[PDB]
């Protein structure tokens, strides 16, 4: 249960949901500095 | 960016949605019929545009666009509504 | 003063608050965006260079400052008003 459900769906959905805040106090970025388009 | 730079970026991040090499995908290709990708898959190229270039899809959009040229103009013409 | 050397004590002063190198610190990039930086350590570069070059930044000016050069151009135009 923990392995199909658990780590698959309900780990991976409550990190997305809390965003920076999942990794706090650490402060990061939902994203990286927006990058340009490659050549 | 340029419509050949855009390609580019795309065709990589296709690459590891699905696996296809990023010199095979054309403007002439369709995902969901050439590239045989459905909708919860062209979700993830959506989904990594949105972190990397910033170019967000939903689901309605999505649906909505067929080919490689279209997605390609669709995000060409953001770029133009600059 | 000039354009490099406003820079170049921002620059210092950002080595300090967050340890940033120089060469990242260049006019076009954002504090908030591509420095990385909170509110909270904004001011508190505007506290130390009020106590080194009296150039006092107050906090309704920094919400409004978005990058660089932007507080270059408030150091510029304190300069100017002064």
């Amino acid at each position: 249960f923990d392995t199909l459900v658990v780590r698959s769906l309900m780990t991976p959905s409550i990190a997305t949901l809390l965003g920076r805040w999942f990794w706090w106090p650490q402060r990061v970025r939902e994203r990286p500095v927006p990058s340009k388009w490659p050549t | 960016a340029t419509q050949e730079e855009i390609i580019a970026g795309l065709a990589e991040i296709i690459e590891e949605v699905t696996g296809i090499e990023p010199s095979e995908v054309t403007p002439e290709k369709s995902f969901v019929d050439d590239l045989d990708i459905d909708s919860l898959s062209m979700v993830e190229i959506a989904v990594q545009t949105e972190d990397k270039y910033g170019v967000k899809i939903p689901d309605e959009d999505l649906a909505g666009l067929r080919t490689v040229g279209d997605v390609v103009a669709y995000i060409q013409k953001l770029e133009e509504e600059n």
